[PDB]
C-alpha cells in the first residue's frame, strides 16, 4: 500500500497516487478563470488573503515574457516556482528560436520539463494548475497545464476550488464568437459559480488582454458594475 | 545511495553512531593478541586462526609489515585489514616521499583515524570503506621510541603500554594488571607475553600457531618458529 | 562603419551608416547597424560582425529575463553590464558595442574591445569615427533639442562617410525617448550629391 | 542492508554470499611438493546436458589454473579478472606476475564488491592453482579472504570432506582427493572428473580407478 | 498511515513535513520588523538561556549585503545556509550589474532557495520563518517568508512564538510620519507586551535600524540607545 | 519513524539534532573561564586504562589561540586542522588573525548542510575556542552549526555542574585575577567531581592565555596539591 | 558558383548555377545547390560542399522537429538562428555561407549567412565566386517586383555570373517560395550549351583480359 | 528484494526471473550429425517476420523465450558485439563469444542491486572446432551446453521427454526434427494438431535455412503414418 | 525512510510477473480508444478526442506524424506520450541524418522499443503508461510499456480494446471504404454522438502518411451519414 502511496509508480488501478494527491492540493486552492474570445482574453481570480499590514499588490496573473502571461493556482510557493521556471524556459527558448517565444511553445516546454517529476522519484511534483496565455501573431491563445504535466490548447481554463461548477457554467454559456462584454460576464460568472454570486467585488480581481497592449486590470468600480450586470441577468 | 549513507551515519539516542556500536561488537570476534611496550622494545604476539590443519601455518599470517619500522596486528573481520594495510603503506610511503623520513607511528594513527569515519566521501583514497572497518588494530613501530597504538573502528586511538585485543581481551587485561612490568628484558618479556597468550588459546601454544613481532631500535624482527621455540619453554 | 550616439534634451539619438564591406567590395549597402535589444534599448555594433551579433542575441534575452524577474522596464545599464561580461570573459570575441536606451533616464554605455565599459553623454565608434572626433568635440552641445541633435548626428556621420571608405550609404537614425523609438532616414542621394 | 553492519556486528550479506558459495558442486583437491590432484563432481540427472570443464587456465605459461564453487556466472567474471590481472600486470611491469600477487589482486577484486552499496558479493569460493616450482593452492572467500591450502574441499557438504581429509593423511594425493570426494557423492547420481596438475602440464585420470577408489568410501 | 515519511503529498493534498516545519518555526524567538518612509528597523528577542553567553556579541540579524539583512525564527541554524547562498547569489548579482538588487529579485532568490527544501526527498524542510529587510531605489520593504517558501511583502511583520499577540498590536499601529526612534519605542513596547513571563525566559533586545540618518546603511544599535526604553517597559 | 533520519517529528523537532547533544556530552570535562585580559582552560583527563596514555584534549591552534572539544574525537581533530588552516590563510591571504566567531563560518555552513540533508553525517563534537583578538575572546561551537561567544563554558561529561558553578560567578569574571579564574575553574571541576583523589596533579592540565602574550600550560600543583 | 537570392512582394526567388569545381577542374555538372530546409524555407550555400549540406541538414532537422511538435510552420528567423548558433562556435572552420529564404506568417524573408555565423536580412543577394558579376545585375535591375519580374532579374543575375566567372557555368536552378508554396525549376536554363560531339568506339579486341572471376548475387 | 542474497543463500529475484521464462513461448534445440535444429512456438500466425529465432552473425543463431523487450535488447547487444568482434579481428566469432557477451551482461544485471535480471533465456546454435554446438543462457547468466533443450511453456515436459524419450542414436537433422515432433506430440497433442505458429531452423554453419510449414506438414504426415 | 532515488521500482514478483509493468499496461488500457485498420491499398489510423475542459478540438491533435511515412497515436497518459514522441522524433531524424531516407517502420519500432524498455530497468523510474499504435510502410505496430512490439492487421488500444479488435475483424475492406468501415466500427465505442471535431484520422497511402484535416474528417462522416 504505502509503496504506491509514496512512489511515483502506477498502482493496481493504473494511476499514480502522488499525482492525484497533488491534484487534490491544487483543487483546494483559490479559484481562477481564464477565458478568451476571438479578440481578447479575460482572466478573473479570487484575490489572496487581505492582510491589513500588506504592502503589496498580489495578483494571480503574472507576466512571463513579452506577449506571454500565466495564470496559475495552487500552493503559492509552487505557483511562484513554476512561474520562475517558465521565465527561465521562455528566455532560453527565445534565445534558441530567434524570436520571442509564444504561449504554445512555452506550455509544451514547461510540461516536458515537468514530466520527469511525474515519471521519476526524488523530486516532488509542483502542485499548480492554470493557463499560459498571450497573443500569437495577433490571435489570442490560451494553453492549460497543471501538476499532471498535461498541455492542451483550450478556449479557457477554470482551476482551483469548485472548478467543476465553474466548468459547468462556462461550457453552458461560453462560445468563441461571444462578444467582449459577454466574455467578461461569462468569465466572472464562472468564477462566481465557485465563489458564490453574492460575493462582493473586493474578493476577486479581473484582468483582460488585447493584441497590441499589456495586460490590464479592471478598476474597483468597473468590477462593481460588472458584478451588478451579472446579478441583473 | 542516500538511504544507505544515512543508514551508515545515523546516530543512536545514547550518542555513538549505530554502525560504530556494531563494529565494536565485530571488532573482538577473533583470535586474541597481546602488545607490550618497554622503553627498549615493543612486542606483539597473536595466535593464528588455523581453521583447519590442512591450511598451512605459513600462509595464515596475522602481522603485516606497514613500513620499515611499523608492524600491524589486528582482531575481528580480517578482510578489512588488508585494505587498511594497503592504505597505511601508501600513507607511510607518501610521508617518506614528502619528508624523506620514517613517519611517527602517531602520524599514521592520525591519518587512519581521519580516514575511518569518511564513509560518505566520494573518492576512494579519502576514505577506508562506506562503513567502519570491522577490525581492531594494534600498530607498533619505532619513531625514536617503541610505540604501541590501538585503533578502534570508532576512529579513536590511544597509545598504550600494554593492550590485548580479541576474544581474550578482557581476561588478558585482568591478567596484565597483575603480571606486566616494563622493567623486564626482551627475552623474559617474550616469555611473559607467550605465557599470557597461552591462557586463552583454544589449543596448546606452540611455535606454529603463534606469531610474534618485536620491534626495537636495532631491528624490526619477526620471530621464526625455531626462535619462538626458545621462549615457549 | 560609423556609429554615433548622442544624448539630447529628452532622449537618445543614435546614428549609423549602412555600408558593410569585405575588402574593397561592399557586400551589402542596406545593413541595419542599429540593433534593437529591447523596445527601449538599442545597440550599435562595431567589431567582428559574427561576434557582435552573438552578444546582442544573448543580451536580448538576458535583459528581458531580468526585466520580468524584477517586474520593471528593461534596464539599459543591465544590458550594458551583461555585454561587458561576455566581451570580457571571451577575449577571442572581437566586439565593441554602444548600448543606448531609456529606462528611467537616457543612458549611453560604450563597451570597448577589451570589455572597457564607460558611461558617456555622446559616443562614436567604428572605423569612420576616427575622422570626426574633432568635429564632434567642437560641435557637441549639452541638452540639445531633437532638431539640433539630429543635425549634429547628420553632420558628423556625413563627414565620416565622405572620408572613411568603409563608411557609406544613407544615415540610419533612431531616437529612443520615454515616448518610444522613432526611426529616421537621411538618404545618400542628399549626402553624395550635397 | 548492503555493505553495512547488522545490529550484532555481522556483515549479513557477506555471510549470505558465503552460504550461497557453499550451495555449489563439491570440489576436492590435495597437493604434494610437485603435484596437485583436483577432483570435481557434477550432477548427471540430465543426459542431454553437456558438463562444462570446471578447471580453467588463468595463464598458460605461468601454469595457473582456476576452479570455483557457488554461483557459476560469478565465476566467469572472477576468472576474466584473473586473466586480465595477469595480462595487465605483464603489460605494466614487463615481467610475469607471481602467484601470490595474482592471489592478492583477485582477492582485492573479490573484496571490492563487499565494500560498496548498490552491488552484490560474488558468493563463490574460488581456487587458484599453480605448479611451476612447487604446488600451491589458494582458496579465495567471497568476502576477499584468501590463504594457501595443502588440501581441502569446497562446496556442497565440503565441511565433512575437509574433516575426512584431516584424517586421510595418505601419501598418494590422488587417493586422498578421490576418497574425500567419495564421502559425499553418489556414483549413480554424480559424474566425477579428476585432474593431475604437474609441471607446465595437465591431464585427467582414468574413470575406472577414480570410481573404484570412490566406491570404498561412504559404503 | 500518515505519509509524513518524506516531503510528499497526503491523500488530502497536504505536505505534513512542511506542517511540522511550520510548527518548529512558530516556536522560535520573536523578531519584529517595521517599515516606514523614513527608514526601517527590526527588533529581535534574544532569550537568556544562560548568563554565560555574551548576548551583546551574538547577533540574530545576519546581513546578506550592504542593503539586505534578514532574521529568522525556528531552527535558526538553517538561516546559516539560506544566508550564505543568498549572499553568494546577490553579491555577485549586484556587482555584475553595478546596481542594487531589487526587492522582487530578492524575493525570487528567497522563494527559489527555500522551495527546493520543500521539493526534494532526501532533504528536510527549512523549518524557519524568515524576515528579510532590504533597501532599493530609496525604498524599504520587509519580506516575511514561511516554511513553504511563500514570502510576501509587508508594512510591518513579526515571526516567532509571540507573533499572534504582536500582530494585533501592529494592526493597531500607524506607521506614517513616525520617527525612527518612535519605531524603536513602539517595537520595544510591543515586544514586551508579548513577553508572557511565566512561559518564556527573560530576553535581551537586538535592534538594527536602516534609515536616512545613516544613509540607509544597516546599523546595530548599542544598548545605551534603548536602555531607557527597556527600563520603561520591563 | 522520526528517530532514524533527518526529518521533523509531528511535534516539530528533529530527533537526531537532539541526539548529537548527548553525543557531545561523552568527552571529558573542559572548563573555560574568560576575562578581558586573560582566559583559562581547565580539563579533567582520565586514563582509559592503567596502561593508556593521556589524550591531551587541549590543542593549541596558534600562539595566543587554544582549542578544545568534547565528543567524537575524529570531528574534533578535523576542526583543529580546519582552524590551523584558517589561521594560516587569514594570516597570509588576509593579513590578520582569525576572528573568534567568523573563523567558524565555513564550518557552520557545512554543519548546517549536514543538518538539512540526509546521507551526510552530523558533527558530533562541541568545541571551545579561546583566542586573543582585541582582547581575550571565548567561543562555543555547537554541532548544529552555530558559534557563540561566552564568558565561560564547560563541555564534556557532567558539564552542567561546572556550567552552573561558573554561571553563579559570571558577573565577577571581569574583576577576578588569573589566580582567581584558575581557582574558580578548579572549583567547578571539584563540584562536578566531588570524589576525592580522582582530581589530582596528573589528571588535570591547566592552560593560561593572556592578551598580548603567548599561551602556556602551567603546573597544577599549586591548585590541587 | 553564383547562388542568388531576390525578395519580391510576396515571396523570394533563390537561383543558383549548376556547377561544382575542385581547382581548375570541373567536378560535377547539373549540381543542385538549393538545399531543402522546410516546405516554406530553402537554403543555397557556397563554400565547403559538405558543410553546406550538413549545416542546412541541421536546420532541416530542428525545423522539422519544431513544426511536427508544435504543428506550426517554422520561421526563417528560426532557421537562421539555428545556423548562426552552429557556425559561430567553430570560428568559421565550418566554412558555410548560405542564402536562406522563405515565407512565414510574418511574410517573405531573405537572409545572408556567413561562415563565422553572422546573418543579414536583405532584399536581394548574391553569393559565391560569381556574386560580384551577379550583384552588378541586381544593383542595376532591382526594384519592387512581382514573382515574374523577380524571376527574370535573378536569372539575368545568374546568367551574368555564369558568363563572366570562371568557376560558374552549366545551368540555372530556380526555386520560388511564395505565400502559395514553393515551386522548383531545375535546369531552368541551359546557357552553357555543349557541342553535339559524335560517339567514339574502340574495337572490343583492343583490350586483353588476363584472368576473370565471376561472382553471382543471390 | 532486488539483487541480494537471502538466508537460504539464493538470489530470489533471479529465481523469479527464471520462473518468468517458463511462461514464454516454447523453444527447442537439438544437435544432430549435420546441423542444429532450432524450433520455436509462437502464440499467433507470424509469417510476417521471424519472432522466435534470430541471427547474430553468419554462424550463430538464437532462440528466445521470456520477456520480449529484454530479449530484443540483448539480441541487439549481442549482434553489436559480434560486429565489434569482426571489426577487431576481421573474422566472425563462434557461438562461445556470443554466449560470453550475453552471459556477461546478464550476470552484470543480476549482480547490480539497483537493477532487475533479464527475464528471458537464449538457445545458441553454432559451431566450434568444426563440430556443431548448442548452448543456452538463463536469466542468471549461466551458460549450459546441450545435446537438446527446451524452454517456455511445457519446458519441463519436453525436457523430460528429451531426457528419457529421445533416442541416443546419432541422426541427421531430418530424423532429429521427426523425433522432436514425436516427443512433442507425445507430451501434448497441440504440437501435432497445428503448425502455422512454428519457426524451425535447419542450422548448417554455412547454409542454414528455415522450414516452410509445407515441410513441417511433410514431417507431420510421416509421423502420422509411421505409427499406423 | 524517505524516497530512495536508487530504488528499482520494477521487479519480478514471486509469480514471475513484473509488478509495475502490468500496472503501467493497466494505466495505458484506460486511455481513449484508438484503432488502426490495414488494407490492401494502405493503412487507416483513427482515435477519439475528449471534448471536456474546453479543449480546442480543431487545434488539439491525437494522431501525430514522426516522418513522412510514419504516424503514431496513443492510449494512456498524455505526458508520457509527449516524451516518447520527442524520443521518436529524435530517432527518425537521426536515421534521416545517417541514411538520408525515411526511417523504415520495423527499424524505427525496434530502436524505439529498446528505449521504451530502458525504463523497465532504469533505477528510480517507472515505465511509460501509454500504448502506441505506429502506422507506416503498409504495416502497423502496437508498442506497450514493456517495450514489446507486435505487428498487427487490425489493432485497438485504450478502452474496449479486445471487443473493438474483434469488431475491426468484421469491419475490414478496401482502404477507400475501410475508413468509413472503421469509423462505423469505433462509433460503437464512444460515449456521445461523434462530430468530426471529436475524431482524428491518419491514413498511410502509397509512400507517405498524412493526417486528415478537420474538413476531410467531415467528408468521411458525410459518407457515414
Amino acid at each position: 500500500s504505502i509503496k504506491d502511496e509514496i512512489y511515483n509508480i502506477f498502482n493496481a488501478d493504473g494511476k499514480i497516487l502522488q499525482i492525484e494527491y497533488g491534484l487534490e492540493a491544487v483543487n483546494k486552492s483559490l479559484p481562477l478563470v481564464v477565458l478568451k474570445n476571438k479578440n481578447m482574453i479575460v482572466c478573473a481570480a479570487k484575490k489572496n488573503q487581505g492582510h491589513l499590514l500588506e504592502d503589496e499588490v498580489q495578483t494571480s496573473f503574472q507576466p512571463i515574457y513579452p506577449n506571454l502571461y500565466s495564470a496559475f493556482t495552487g500552493n503559492w510557493a509552487d505557483v511562484f516556482y513554476v512561474n520562475s521556471k517558465a521565465k527561465d524556459l521562455a528566455h532560453y527558448a527565445s534565445y534558441k528560436l530567434g524570436f520571442s517565444v509564444t504561449p504554445d511553445i512555452l506550455c509544451r516546454k514547461l510540461a516536458d520539463e515537468l514530466q520527469p517529476l511525474i515519471q521519476s522519484t526524488g523530486e516532488r511534483a509542483p502542485a499548480f494548475a492554470g493557463a499560459l496565455f498571450g497573443f500569437d501573431n495577433g490571435k489570442p491563445v490560451v494553453y492549460m497545464t497543471n501538476i499532471s504535466a498535461v498541455c492542451y490548447p483550450v478556449y479557457g481554463s477554470m482551476v482551483g476550488s469548485k472548478n467543476q461548477n465553474m466548468y459547468k457554467y462556462v461550457e453552458k454559456y461560453y462560445n468563441e464568437d461571444i462578444e467582449d462584454e459577454k466574455l467578461f460576464e461569462v468569465a466572472v460568472g464562472g468564477l462566481l459559480e465557485s465563489l458564490g454570486e453574492n460575493s462582493v467585488y473586493q474578493e476577486m480581481e479581473v484582468a483582460y488582454l488585447r493584441n497590441g497592449e499589456v495586460l490590464k486590470y479592471l478598476d474597483d468600480k468597473e468590477i462593481e458594475s460588472l458584478l451588478l450586470s451579472i446579478a441583473d441577468k | 545511495s542516500i538511504v544507505s549513507r544515512q543508514n551508515a551515519n545515523t546516530y543512536s539516542a545514547e550518542g555513538r553512531l549505530y554502525q560504530v556500536e556494531y563494529a565494536m561488537q565485530a571488532m573482538n570476534l577473533g583470535t586474541s593478541s597481546i602488545g607490550i611496550k618497554t622503553k627498549d622494545y615493543v612486542l606483539l604476539a597473536s595466535e593464528k586462526k588455523i581453521i583447519s590443519k590442512l591450511q598451512n601455518p605459513s600462509s595464515v599470517k596475522k602481522h603485516y609489515r606497514v613500513y620499515d619500522h611499523i608492524a600491524l596486528g589486528f582482531s575481528g573481520i580480517s578482510a578489512d585489514v588488508k585494505t587498511i594495510v594497503d592504505k597505511s603503506r601508501n600513507f607511510a610511503i607518501n610521508h617518506e616521499y614528502l619528508y624523506d623520513e620514517n613517519c611517527k607511528v602517531e602520524r599514521l594513527l592520525e591519518h587512519l583515524a581521519d580516514l575511518s569515519l569518511n564513509f560518505d566521501k566520494k573518492e576512494a583514497d579519502e576514505k577506508i570503506f562506506s562503513r567502519p572497518f570491522g577490525a581492531s588494530l594494534l600498530i607498533i613501530g619505532y619513531d625514536t621510541e617503541p610505540r604501541l597504538f590501538s585503533l578502534d573502528p570508532s576512529g579513536s586511538y590511544l597509545e598504550y603500554h600494554a593492550k590485548a585485543i580479541g576474544s581474550g581481551s578482557e581476561v588478558i587485561e585482568n591478567m596484565l594488571e597483575q603480571e606486566f612490568d616494563p622493567n623486564v628484558d626482551i627475552n623474559s618479556g617474550l616469555k611473559n607475553i607467550l605465557n599470557m597468550l597461552s591462557k586463552v588459546m583454544k589449543d596448546k601454544i606452540n611455535n606454529f600457531n603463534v606469531e610474534i613481532t618485536a620491534i626495537t631500535k636495532n631491528e624490526c624482527k619477526i620471530l621464526t618458529p625455531e626462535e619462538i621455540e626458545q621462549f615457549l619453554e | 562603419t560609423t556609429i554615433m550616439a548622442v544624448k539630447y534634451a529628452d532622449g537618445i539619438l543614435i546614428g549609423a551608416d549602412c555600408r558593410t564591406s569585405m575588402g574593397t567590395y561592399v557586400s551589402s549597402r542596406f545593413t541595419d547597424k542599429l540593433t534593437k535589444i529591447s523596445d527601449n534599448i538599442y545597440c550599435c555594433r562595431s567589431g567582428s560582425a559574427a561576434d557582435t551579433q552573438a552578444i546582442t542575441q544573448y543580451i536580448t534575452e538576458l535583459v528581458q529575463r531580468s526585466s520580468f524577474i524584477d517586474k520593471e522596464i528593461p534596464s539599459v545599464k543591465k544590458a550594458a553590464m551583461a555585454a561587458k561580461d561576455i566581451i570580457y570573459r571571451y577575449p577571442n570575441m572581437l566586439a565593441g558595442l554602444i548600448i543606448a536606451g531609456y529606462d528611467t533616464k537616457p543612458r549611453i554605455f560604450n563597451i570597448s574591445l577589451g570589455g572597457t565599459m564607460t558611461e558617456a553623454e555622446w559616443q562614436i565608434g567604428g572605423s569612420g569615427s576616427a575622422y570626426i572626433y574633432g568635429l564632434c568635440d567642437t560641435t557637441f552641445k549639452p541638452n540639445m533639442n531633437l532638431e539640433e541633435a539630429l543635425e549634429f548626428v547628420k553632420l558628423a556621420v556625413t563627414c565620416a562617410i565622405k572620408r572613411d571608405n568603409a563608411s557609406g550609404g544613407c544615415i540610419r537614425m533612431a531616437s529612443i525617448t520615454r515616448e518610444g523609438v522613432q526611426r529616421f532616414f537621411y538618404s545618400g542621394d542628399k549626402i553624395l550629391n550635397s | 542492508a548492503l555493505g553495512i553492519f547488522s545490529p550484532d556486528g555481522r556483515l549479513i550479506q557477506v555471510e549470505y554470499a558465503q552460504q550461497a558459495s557453499e550451495q555449489g558442486s563439491l570440489v576436492v583437491f590435495s597437493s604434494d611438493t610437485n603435484e596437485i590432484c583436483l577432483s570435481i563432481e557434477t550432477k548427471t540427472h540430465n543426459k542431454m546436458l553437456i558438463d562444462q570443464n570446471k578447471l580453467l587456465p588463468v595463464d598458460k605459461d605461468l601454469n595457473i589454473w582456476y576452479t570455483f564453487s557457488g554461483i557459476k556466472p560469478d565465476s566467469y567474471k572472477v576468472l576474466n579478472e584473473a586473466r586480465l590481472i595477469c595480462r595487465n600486470y605483464k603489460i605494466k611491469t614487463g615481467t610475469n606476475i607471481s602467484f601470490d600477487e595474482l592471489a592478492y589482486e583477485l582477492s582485492l577484486y573479490k573484496q571490492k564488491f563487499t565494500l560498496d552499496s548498490s552491488m552484490r558479493p560474488f558468493g563463490i569460493r574460488s581456487i587458484l592453482l599453480q605448479v611451476k616450482d612447487m604446488a600451491k593452492i589458494y582458496v579465495l572467500e567471497p568476502d576477499g579472504n584468501y590463504s594457501e591450502y595443502k588440501c581441502g574441499a569446497v562446496g556442497q557438504k565440503s565441511v565433512s570432506v575437509c574433516e575426512y581429509l584431516e584424517k586421510c593423511e595418505e601419501e598418494d594425493i590422488i587417493f586422498r582427493s578421490v576418497s574425500g570426494l567419495g564421502t559425499v557423492v553418489q556414483s549413480d547420481k554424480n559424474k566425477v572428473m579428476s585432474y593431475v596438475i604437474s609441471k607446465d602440464e595437465i591431464r585427467r585420470v582414468e574413470d575406472e580407478t577414480v570410481s573404484q577408489i570412490i566406491s570404498t568410501v561412504s559404503v | 498511515a500518515i505519509l509524513d515519511v518524506d516531503t510528499v503529498y497526503t491523500n488530502t493534498g497536504d505536505i505534513l513535513q512542511i506542517g511540522y516545519a511550520q510548527k518548529a518555526a512558530d516556536n522560535g524567538n520573536t523578531a519584529i520588523c517595521m517599515k516606514n518612509k523614513k527608514g526601517l528597523i527590526m527588533i529581535a528577542e534574544k532569550p537568556i538561556e544562560s548568563k554565560l553567553y555574551v548576548s551583546e556579541k551574538n547577533f540574530r540579524i545576519k546581513k546578506v549585503n550592504n542593503s539586505i539583512f534578514q532574521i529568522s525564527s525556528g531552527i535558526e541554524t538553517d538561516l546559516v545556509y539560506i544566508n550564505e547562498n543568498l549572499k553568494n547569489n546577490l553579491i555577485s548579482e549586484k556587482h555584475s550589474n553595478d546596481m542594487d538588487v531589487s526587492h522582487e529579485s530578492v524575493r525570487n532568490q528567497i522563494v527559489n532557495i527555500i522551495h527546493q527544501f520543500t521539493r526534494y526527498s532526501g532533504v528536510r524542510p527549512i523549518g524557519i520563518n524568515l524576515l528579510t529587510c532590504s533597501k532599493y531605489k530609496n525604498e524599504y520593504k520587509i519580506l516575511q517568508t514561511d516554511c513553504t517558501g511563500k514570502s510576501l511583502f509587508f508594512k510591518s511583520s513579526v515571526i516567532g512564538k509571540g507573533s499572534r499577540i504582536v500582530k494585533t498590536e501592529l494592526e493597531k499601529l500607524n506607521l506614517e510620519n513616525m520617527e525612527i526612534r518612535d519605531l524603536v519605542e513602539n517595537g520595544i513596547r510591543i515586544l514586551y507586551k508579548s513577553y508572557d513571563p511565566l512561559k518564556d525566559k527573560p530576553f535581551d533586545i537586538e535592534i538594527g535600524i536602516m534609515c536616512e540618518e545613516t544613509n540607509g546603511e544597516f546599523v546595530r544599535l548599542e544598548k545605551n540607545q534603548y536602555s531607557e526604553i527597556i527600563e520603561k517597559y520591563k | 519513524d522520526y528517530t532514524n533520519y533527518i526529518i521533523f517529528n509531528p511535534e516539530g523537532k528533529i530527533k537526531q539534532l537532539e541526539f548529537i547533544n548527548n553525543t557531545v556530552q561523552l568527552g571529558s570535562t573542559v572548563v573555560a573561564l574568560k576575562n578581558k585580559s586573560f582566559g583559562v582552560f581547565v580539563t579533567y583527563n582520565e586514563k582509559r586504562s592503567k596502561f593508556a596514555l593521556q589524550q591531551k584534549k587541549i590543542f593549541p591552534i596558534n600562539s595566543k589561540s587554544l582549542f578544545s572539544f568534547s565528543g567524537i574525537t575524529n570531528d574534533g581533530t578535523k576542526i583543529v586542522k580546519y582552524l590551523k588552516n584558517s589561521t594560516v590563510f587569514e594570516n597570509i591571504r588576509k593579513g590578520r588573525d582569525i576572528h573568534p566567531i567568523h573563523v567558524f563560518d565555513d564550518l557552520c555552513y557545512s554543519a548546517c548542510i549536514r543538518t538539512l540533508t540526509n546521507g551526510n553525517r552530523l558533527y558530533g563534537v562541541q568545541g571551545l575556542l579561546l583566542t586573543d583578538y582585541q582582547g581575550i575572546s571565548l567561543v562555543l561551537f555547537d554541532p548544529k552549526g552555530s558559534a557563540k561567544e561566552v564568558r565561560g563554558m564547560s563541555i564534556g561529561s557532567r558539564s552542567q555542574s561546572c556550567r552552573t558553578i561558573l554561571e553563579d560567578e559570571c558577573d565577577k569574571f571581569e574583576e577576578y585575577n588569573k589566580e582567581e579564574l584558575v581557582r574558580l575553574g578548579i572549583k567547578a571541576l571539584r563540584n562536578a567531581y566531588p570524589e576525592t583523589g580522582v582530581l589530582n596533579k596528573d589528571n588535570v592540565d591547566i592552560w593560561i592565555l593572556e592578551t598580548n602574550q603567548e599561551s602556556k600550560q602551567i603546573k597544577s600543583e599549586e591548585y590541587l596539591q | 558558383t553564383t547562388i542568388v537570392g531576390v525578395k519580391y512582394k510576396g515571396g523570394v526567388v533563390i537561383c543558383a548555377d549548376t556547377r561544382s569545381t575542385s581547382g581548375p577542374i570541373v567536378a560535377d555538372k547539373n549540381c543542385s545547390k538549393i538545399h531543402y530546409i522546410s516546405d516554406n524555407i530553402q537554403a543555397c550555400g557556397a563554400g565547403t560542399s559538405a558543410d553546406i549540406t550538413r549545416v542546412t541538414r541541421k536546420a532541416s532537422k530542428v525545423l522539422s522537429i519544431f513544426s511536427k511538435t508544435y504543428n506550426r510552420l517554422p520561421r526563417v528567423s528560426h532557421c537562421v538562428r539555428t545556423c548562426q548558433l552552429h557556425l559561430h562556435p567553430y570560428q568559421g572552420h565550418i566554412s558555410a555561407a548560405l542564402v536562406v529564404g522563405g515565407v512565414d506568417d510574418t511574410g517573405a524573408h531573405l537572409y545572408d549567412v556567413y561562415p563565422h555565423g553572422s546573418s543579414n536580412s536583405v532584399s536581394y543577394t548574391a553569393l559565391g565566386s560569381g556574386s560580384l558579376a551577379a550583384i552588378s545585375i541586381l544593383e542595376a535591375g532591382y526594384k519592387d517586383m512581382n514573382r515574374e519580374e523577380a524571376m527574370e532579374l535573378a536569372c539575368a543575375a545568374i546568367e551574368a555570373g555564369i558568363m563572366n566567372d570562371l568557376y560558374s557555368g552549366s545551368n540555372i536552378d530556380v526555386c520560388v517560395i511564395s505565400q502559395e508554396g514553393r515551386e522548383m525549376f531545375r535546369n531552368y536554363k541551359k546557357v552553357g550549351v555543349r557541342n553535339e560531339v559524335p560517339k567514339f568506339q574502340y574495337p572490343r579486341s583492343s583490350v586483353k583480359i588476363l584472368k576473370e572471376d565471376i561472382y553471382k548475387y543471390i | 528484494s532486488s539483487n541480494t542474497f537471502t538466508e537460504e543463500g539464493r538470489l530470489l529475484q533471479t529465481e523469479y526471473a527464471i520462473k518468468n521464462v517458463s511462461k514464454g513461448g516454447t523453444i527447442i534445440g537439438l544437435v544432430c550429425k549435420d546441423g542444429v535444429i532450432l524450433l520455436g512456438i509462437n502464440k499467433t500466425e507470424l509469417l510476417d517476420e521471424r519472432e522466435k529465432i534470430y541471427k547474430i552473425n553468419p554462424k550463430v543463431y538464437v532462440s528466445v523465450s521470456g520477456l520480449f523487450g529484454d530479449a530484443m535488447l540483448l539480441k541487439k547487444y549481442g549482434q553489436v558485439k559480434a560486429q565489434d568482434f569482426l571489426y577487431e579481428f576481421d573474422y566472425d566469432c563462434d557461438i562461445d563469444r556470443i554466449c560470453n557477451f550475453i552471459s556477461e551482461k546478464k550476470q552484470l544485471f543480476t549482480q547490480y542491486n539497483s537493477t532487475r535480471p533479464f527475464g528471458f533465456s537464449f538457445i545458441y546454435a553454432g559451431m566450434k572446432n568444426n563440430k556443431f554446438k548448442l548452448c543456452s543462457t538463463d536469466p542468471s547468466g549461466t551458460i549450459n551446453e546441450w545435446k537438446g533443450v527446451c524452454f517456455g511453456e511445457n519446458e519441463d515436459a519436453i525436457n523430460n521427454g528429451l531426457r528419457n524419450d529421445f533416442p541416443d542414436e546419432e541422426m541427421d537433422m531430418e530424423r532429429g526434427l521427426f523425433e522432436i515432433f514425436k516427443i512433442l506430440s507425445k507430451v501434448t497433442e497441440c504440437s501435432a494438431k497445428d503448425h502455422k505458429k512454428y519457426e524451425i531452423l535447419y542450422f548448417k554453419n554455412e547454409e542454414s535455412r528455415f522450414l516452410e510449414f509445407e515441410e513441417i506438414e511433410n514431417i507431420l504426415l510421416r509421423i502420422e503414418e509411421e505409427k499406423n | 525512510m524517505f524516497l530512495d532515488t536508487h530504488k528499482q521500482l520494477t521487479l519480478f514478483t514471486s509469480e514471475g510477473k513484473l509488478d509495475q509493468c502490468d500496472n503501467a499496461l493497466k494505466a495505458a488500457t484506460q486511455g481513449s480508444l484508438s484503432v488502426g485498420c490495414v488494407s490492401e491499398n494502405g493503412v487507416v489510423l483513427a482515435s477519439l478526442k475528449e471534448s471536456n475542459n474546453l479543449v480546442i478540438l480543431s487545434e488539439y491533435k491525437k494522431i501525430y506524424q514522426i516522418s513522412p511515412n510514419l504516424g503514431i497515436t496513443y492510449s494512456g497518459c498524455q505526458p508520457d506520450f509527449r516524451i516518447q514522441y520527442n524520443l521518436s522524433l529524435k530517432i527518425s531524424e537521426e536515421y534521416t541524418d545517417i541514411y538520408s531516407t525515411n526511417i523504415p517502420i520495423r527499424l524505427f519500432v525496434e530502436q524505439f522499443s529498446r528505449q521504451i524498455q530502458e525504463y523497465t530497468i532504469k533505477k528510480g523510474y517507472r515505465p511509460f503508461g501509454t500504448l502506441l499504435l505506429i502506422v507506416g510502410d503498409n504495416k502497423m505496430y502496437r508498442v506497450d510499456p514493456s517495450g514489446s512490439y507486435t505487428s498487427l492487421q487490425v489493432g485497438t488500444i485504450g478502452r474496449e480494446y479486445t471487443e473493438s479488435g474483434r469488431l475491426l475483424e468484421r469491419r475490414k475492406g478496401m482502404l477507400d471504404d475501410n475508413i468509413s468501415t472503421c469509423v462505423e466500427c469505433i462509433r460503437e465505442y464512444c460515449g456521445r454522438s461523434v462530430k468530426s471535431e471529436d475524431i482524428d484520422i491518419g491514413v498511410y497511402r502509397g509512400q507517405e502518411f498524412r493526417v486528415y484535416s478537420k474538413e476531410e474528417v467531415q467528408e468521411v462522416f458525410d459518407s457515414i451519414n
